[PDB]
């Protein structure tokens, strides 16, 4: 079987710039390459087929080079819309006609600071029983933050999951959820529920409460 | 006009057998290879198999042991895809790709939508909806299995500054997914806002309105 | 370039810029071969029923065929009905 190794595996470009996405096969496959562009949710789509050839569609930014093992994909003035995974298959051989382990391109922009929201449990909740706090992160780049949980200012730990959304197609932001789960007793046994954000936008954290 | 119609999402218990397929339309499939992908959750592209619909000729990747079938029913103009003696390894989403047969036509232009597979002796269950209520509001869609849930906003008028977040796997065993808006503050008073939610394996539509 | 080789019985054809390859086989599996700008060769397990390169030589393993087993013509390159064995594995044109 022909192995593809796919370089590298992450990428963050700005807008405007050249992104080169190499893809090396273990034996010379002549020229039977294909790259994939996949979106978060959606079926892969065929960029560049046979090395060099540009797909029915796709943007002219977009150009395949290679032959023997060596290949690479190369967007010239990348765009917002062009952030996603990026992917190599080859057709030489018997099959297996492998693909690429893959590489994730973000687009890189100026940092964003989020806008911080805290929504209490509804009442409709606490009637079963539960109580999920959220507390959103808005818009904001780059993805890396960080949220702390204050119960009546003690610090919570283990009682919290978050998700982060894909990065936005227009302005290349990130939205950010948490949600601290307490039983409906624990949650009646205190008053100020706080979210204490920490991000590279924030000249101090911000803390969002009621 | 080209199109791969793939069947809906399936909840199968471990050491069970699925059958997934996959109907062509706009292109004869003895003209192509029906291509088979899988893709785990987080994960990169796996090719499964393929098989010629004009003779009938399937090969896979070795590592599937056995455990893919693929065939064709050239009438109906589908390809299909078996797999058997399932484990949470095989929780996936499945693709189905045609291609062709040279240099120039190798590469899989047209795929289908994919299908999912969530292998698990797990329960359906539908999510109860609570309002985040609120400038930022949104809805809380908690408790349900298995994935996925669609969440829309004022019959999907609303979609400016609207993010519906990946579920997160409760330690219940169940999935917990919000949906926000951000918009005017002046709004909240006079504007109806609306969460529209679909979980399809349990059969809940809930509408639910988010008030100040 | 690279083209499969599609047992089963139906007549195909590849052509590349012209050398073309016409063909009809039987066998158990799809065969990747390859055509170089002529030569057309298996980089073979099946079984041809017939065969023809149009725009000479002609092998069972890249071994050649007996001069029988084909004919060269002005512009063709086809395996003779009822004296070819079957086996083909590369053939070669020089026009």
């Amino acid at each position: 079987d022909i192995q593809m190794t796919q370089s590298p595996a992450s990428l963050s470009v700005s807008v405007g710039e050249t992104v080169t996405i190499t893809c090396r096969a273990s034996e010379n496959i002549y020229s039977n390459l294909a790259w994939y562009q996949q979106k978060q949710g959606k079926s892969p789509q065929l960029l560049v087929y046979a090395a060099t050839n540009l797909a029915d569609g796709v943007p002219s930014r977009f150009s395949g080079s290679g032959s023997g093992t060596q290949y690479s994909l190369k967007i010239n003035s990348l765009q917002s819309e062009d952030f996603g995974n990026y992917y190599c298959q080859h057709f030489w051989g018997t099959p297996p006609w492998t693909f690429g382990g893959g590489t994730k391109l973000e687009i890189k922009r100026t940092v964003a600071a989020p806008s911080v929201f805290i929504f209490p449990p509804s009442d409709e909740q606490l009637k079963s029983g539960t109580a999920s706090v959220v507390c959103l992160l808005n818009n904001f780049y780059p993805r890396e933050a960080k949220v702390q949980w204050k119960v009546d200012n003690a610090l919570q730990s283990g009682n919290s999951q978050e998700s982060v959304t894909e990065q936005d197609s227009k302005d290349s932001t990130y939205s950010l959820s948490s949600t601290l789960t307490l039983s409906k007793a624990d949650y009646e046994k205190h008053k100020v529920y706080a979210c204490e954000v920490t991000h590279q936008g924030l000249s101090s954290p911000v803390t969002k409460s009621f | 006009e080209v199109q791969l119609q793939q069947s809906g999402a399936e909840l199968v218990r471990p050491g069970a057998l699925v059958k997934l397929s996959c109907k062509a339309s706009g292109f004869n499939i003895k003209d192509y290879y029906m291509h088979w992908v899988k893709q785990r959750p987080e994960q990169g592209l796996e090719w499964i198999g393929r098989i010629d619909p004009e003779n009938s000729n399937n090969i896979y990747d070795p590592k599937f042991q056995g455990k893919a079938s693929i065939t064709a029913d050239t009438s109906s103009n589908t390809a299909y895809l078996q797999l058997s003696s399932l484990t949470s390894e095989d929780t996936a989403v499945y693709y189905c790709a045609r291609g062709g047969f040279d240099t120039n036509h190798y590469a899989m232009d047209y795929w289908g939508q994919g299908t999912s597979v969530t292998v698990s002796s797990a329960s359906t269950k539908g999510p109860s909806v609570f309002p985040l209520a609120p400038a930022a509001l949104g809805c809380l869609v908690k408790d349900y299995f298995p994935e996925p849930v669609t969440v829309s906003w004022n019959s999907g008028a609303l979609t400016s500054g609207v993010h519906t977040f990946p579920a997160v796997l409760q330690s219940s065993g169940l999935y917990s997914l919000s949906s926000v808006v951000t918009v005017p503050s002046s709004s909240l008073g006079t504007q109806t806002y609306i969460c529209n939610v679909n979980h399809k394996p349990s059969n809940t539509k809930v509408d639910k309105r988010v008030e100040p | 370039v690279a083209f499969d080789v599609r047992p089963g019985g139906v007549v195909h054809s590849f052509s590349h810029n012209t050398c073309m390859f016409t063909y009809a086989s039987q066998g158990g599996t799809n065969e990747q071969w390859q055509m170089s700008l002529c030569t057309i060769w298996r980089p073979s397990y099946l079984y041809f029923t017939q065969f023809k390169a149009e725009v000479a030589m002609a092998y069972s393993k890249a071994v050649p065929l007996k001069t029988e087993e084909f004919e060269v013509t002005k512009t063709a390159v086809a395996h003779r009905p009822g004296a070819f064995k079957a086996e083909l594995s590369k053939l070669v044109i020089v026009a």
